[PDB]
């Protein structure tokens, strides 16, 4: 019934543009920064390019053309779009290279995410038809909750006070009717046992009896009651009697699409020493040394705590370029709040040496001169 | 005139406004296409070309073969018109249809980013070199940019200390 | 997106009568080559390169780390049909300049026949065979033989993916080994930092690819077989590859200065 | 001089059920083996690896490139029978104990079905992917995935190494590892069978993936030395 103009709009390219997803979440009860905000965890617009011959027009496929300076010169064309049209006639854009070339860095890792462990490293993909599943039916017992990640309902120990209130009143109480009713479900289901293993060797179930009786003998086992309520509401387990609740379910994918491979169990085959034993490494800045009670370093863009054992001790101005150290990244996953946080682990001696062979920085090189 | 209704309108308002302003226009696939960026954050980092070249790109998708389509990129989009297509056509639910439509979009991401590791790796085995990788070149930028934030540093630094002095006075130079 | 062209004289219909039959054409143009475009197209559907053409692809991918995978689909696709092309219906007798040129060059026709087809043997491996023109700003159109590897380009302008010698079987211990692998780390250090290892003039005329064989396993492993007994094999394919040379177009290509 | 060694459980006749045909092994192995150990018979007539088996020729003739056209030949006709020496007749189960340490490394089953075939696929060269055992610091009994080329061979022995025996254990950065399993993608195997892969259908993708159904695992497991928690 759509006119062929609404059509062509429904399929074009702008209309393409997914919506502008809220920030990644922070502390809502801490200061900020009003006047000056530094890049974000993960990207919130969608980042565009063009062809090489519409860059040099400035054209982006946008309300109207770019101007040729802030947007031409670099290698690679990356931009933001806050707004196509502000109150000032002019598309409201910026540079997309914080989070664009950020996905390239880490891509070149070639590390995959695994879901966090406890503290034997088990590190098992995200991926799988186990965990990674959205979809679920009424037929699903707590047993097979552990595995969902997309929840329904919030996580009660992350809600403010405040918060928690507008959802004990405005979620939680208009819902008794229908969940007198999923008792009822239950309670037929009960009913039809007895009865289906008598006949090896359903009843309606609607009677106030019953339901308002069969919720007075939970009330001295409350901890089944809480698995029955989570169901009727999708609630992420809390209580180990499991799924890494502790800090809570994940705000998005546990890869949040950065990358996709499932496992790092590979050798790169160097070509001429061969197979190698670990990964090649990875050089690291030094920020915030420990004289905080911890140091902080950038790999690859994302900020992450130093190995755990000079360059971490104290700052040196004298050092050019900053304090840099090589380092291997060892496990990468993504926590509750959406940040991708590595486990950076200390790198060998052979493998920096390695590394910077095909770079021309090793100073004595490892093929005909080494004797030894 | 009466503006195109994209929406149906309030039927309870008996006193309604706004009888002659343009309404949003709003799809079935805005409400998928939220729900999958925003558990694919990333995903946004991938660049993505809203620059039409001929405007006939709707013509050779055909969603009943998969994701892979003709004239448009593997992106956040084929997984959402992917996942419209199976939750009418074959009657799935949105999760169900989501599942199906996210899993064959992995599949295909995965051995992308296998092909820039051994195609390299295969390259080096037979004598091929390449230039600064995208590791390297961003460190060498933070140097510069960190020696210039040095500079700053340190003549602040050295600025602060004439205002501690200069804050008690010792011009008698007893 | 990139679509495959018909073939120089309709080898895809008949081929040569004499050196490929029409299946196995069919399998090594029509099926491969779609097979390639298929796969550089969903690679580039969505960048800068849509549009561009395989050449492009081959100088602009040449060089970066990130783009090595469609580089070889750009540069594959591009030299196998650099070798069709050439390609004549039926035998074509070698021209006076070119064959007096080669003498020059190789000492004799015979001499740069066995050298080729030597050379795609030794190799032991998929790659091309090219008869390059090697053009000094001072010196004189000098040729001379490149043999690349699975996907290499002999333009000057992707030397990061010429690919001419194994880094398996050619950088060890001997004396060899340390020279050969010096040369190894003396490109990538060099490549790295920037650094130019040899001057070339600019537009990439030193290097001018003429010929082109494509010892590939797909082109030859049907119609000649394996070769086990020296009836048939990559061997005799090279040699009936021999008769079929338009050394006609050959020569136009070369673009020989007058010097007779 | 070496000769033909037949396959495993007469595959030349019958063939693999769904993996290959009677007439593709034939080519694969029948001919295409003996062209290559014919050639290598005239490079080592009467040399200090006449009577050396082929893995031994591989080590001795290692990166050297006056002898590239003896480690080529040998490599691959060695290589090669690795491969077919672990295609079952029929899909066999696997061990429990194989079983297990397979999702300690990989997390699943699935997960190294997609590695293999993955890195397969995504190659563009001709080469054999193999899933090798080693040792790694925190992980005793290890397995990876590794992709060889053209003619690369997954021991350690084919690589160049140091002095001060002068020459080392292991390559810079290297270790030991001990060849399981195989996967032959030189076009000899599957560019007949399975074509060249147009549309998807067939080719070497499809090659792959029926190559998964017919693993014999039963012998995959002894090679791995599960029991042997340290290696040296």
């Amino acid at each position: 019934g759509v006119s062929p103009g609404g059509a062509l709009l429904r399929t074009s390219r702008m209309f393409s543009l997914p919506p502008v997803i809220p920030p990644p979440p922070g502390n809502k009860l801490q200061m900020i920064s009003e006047r000056a905000s530094a890049t974000e965890a993960y990207p919130t617009h969608q980042v565009l390019t063009t062809f090489e011959s519409s860059r040099s027009r400035g054209d982006w496929g946008l309300k109207r053309p770019l101007p040729l300076k802030s947007t031409t010169g670099t290698t690679y064309p990356m931009v933001k779009v806050k707004e196509m049209d502000s109150l000032e006639q002019i598309t409201d854009f910026t540079s997309g290279t914080q989070h664009g070339l950020t996905l390239k860095k880490f891509q070149a890792l070639n590390i995959p995410i695994s879901t966090p462990s406890e503290i034997r490293p088990v590190q098992r993909s995200v991926f799988e038809a186990d965990t990674d599943v959205t979809a679920f039916s009424p037929d699903e017992q707590i047993q097979e909750a552990e595995k969902r990640w997309k929840f329904s309902g919030p996580w009660l120990a992350g809600m403010t006070p405040g918060e928690f209130k507008e959802y004990l009143a405005k979620t939680v109480r208009p819902k008794r009717a229908e969940f007198r009713k999923f008792i009822q479900k239950k309670i037929a289901a009960q009913k039809t046992e007895a009865a289906n293993r008598e006949l090896q060797e359903k009843p309606e179930s609607i009677t106030d009896d019953e339901v308002t009786e069969y919720l007075r003998r939970l009330r001295n086992d409350n901890q089944v009651l809480y698995d029955l309520v989570g169901q009727f509401l999708d609630l992420a387990p809390l209580k180990p009697p499991s799924p890494y609740g502790g800090r809570g379910p994940p705000i998005t994918h546990p890869s949040a699409g950065i990358s996709y491979l499932r496992t790092a169990a590979y050798l790169n085959n160097h070509p001429i020493y061969g197979p190698q034993k670990s990964h090649p490494p990875v050089q690291a800045r030094v920020l915030k040394p420990r004289r905080g009670n911890d140091a902080k370093i950038g790999v690859a863009g994302f900020v992450a705590d130093g190995p755990l054992g000079s360059v971490m001790d104290k700052f040196d101005p004298s050092i050019e370029g900053g304090a840099k150290l090589w380092v291997n990244v060892d496990k990468a996953t993504v926590d509750s709040t959406g940040r991708v946080q590595l486990t950076v682990s200390d790198a060998k001696a052979t493998d920096v040496l390695i590394a910077k062979e095909l770079i021309g920085d090793a100073r004595e090189p490892i093929f005909g001169s080494a004797p030894k | 005139p009466y503006p195109i209704q994209h929406s149906p309108p309030n039927p309870r308002a008996r006193k309604p406004r706004n009888l002659f302003r343009p309404t949003k226009i709003v799809y079935p696939e805005d409400e998928l296409r939220r729900d999958f960026y925003r558990d694919h954050p990333w995903e946004l980092a991938r660049p993505r070309m809203i620059i039409e070249l001929d405007g006939k790109d709707a013509r050779f998708l055909d969603w009943s073969k998969g994701l892979r389509q003709r004239g448009i990129p593997l992106s956040g989009e084929s997984v959402v018109q992917r996942q419209l297509w199976l939750m009418e056509n074959q009657g799935m639910t949105k999760q169900e249809a989501y599942d199906k439509a996210r899993h064959e979009f992995y599949k295909l991401r995965q051995l992308e980013q296998m092909e820039r590791r051994i195609a390299v790796e295969e390259a080096r085995m037979v004598g091929g070199y390449f230039g600064k990788d995208l590791l390297t070149v961003g460190m060498e930028l933070e140097n510069k940019t960190y020696e210039s934030w040095k500079k700053w540093a340190t003549t602040e630094i050295a600025r602060q200390e004439s205002a501690r002095a200069s804050m008690y006075t010792n011009v008698v130079d007893n | 997106q990139h679509y495959l062209m018909p073939l120089r004289d309709n080898f895809e219909q008949e081929g040569i009568r004499n050196f490929l039959s029409p299946g196995s054409v069919n399998m090594a143009y029509t099926e491969y080559q779609t097979f390639i475009l298929e796969k550089l197209n969903a690679l580039v559907v969505g960048t800068d390169f849509e549009q561009k053409d395989t050449k492009s692809i081959v100088l602009a991918t040449a060089r970066d780390p990130e783009l090595a995978h469609v580089f070889n689909h750009a540069s594959m696709a591009h030299n196998n049909h650099f070798f069709f092309d050439h390609l004549s219906p039926v035998p074509v007798k070698m021209g006076d300049k070119l064959f007096y040129h080669i003498n020059e060059n190789f000492g004799s026709v015979d001499t740069l026949r066995d050298e080729m087809i030597g050379t795609a043997v030794s190799m032991f491996g998929p790659g091309f065979v090219w008869l390059v023109r090697t053009q000094l700003p001072g010196q004189p159109v000098a040729l001379r033989v490149m043999a690349t590897y699975l996907a290499g380009s002999p333009y000057p302008g992707a030397h990061w993916r010429r690919q001419e010698m194994d880094a398996q079987t050619s950088i060890g211990s001997s004396p060899q080994g340390l020279s050969n692998g010096q040369r190894f780390f003396e490109r990538s250090a060099a490549g790295f930092k920037g650094n130019k290892l040899e001057p070339t003039a600019p537009g990439g005329t030193d290097l001018i690819p003429i010929l082109c064989l494509n010892t590939w396993e797909y082109a030859w492993l049907r119609e000649y077989g394996t070769g086990v007994g020296g009836m048939g094999g990559k061997l005799a394919y090279a040699q009936s590859w021999w008769n079929m040379i338009d050394w006609a177009k050959v020569e136009e290509e070369a673009r020989l200065e007058t010097r007779i």
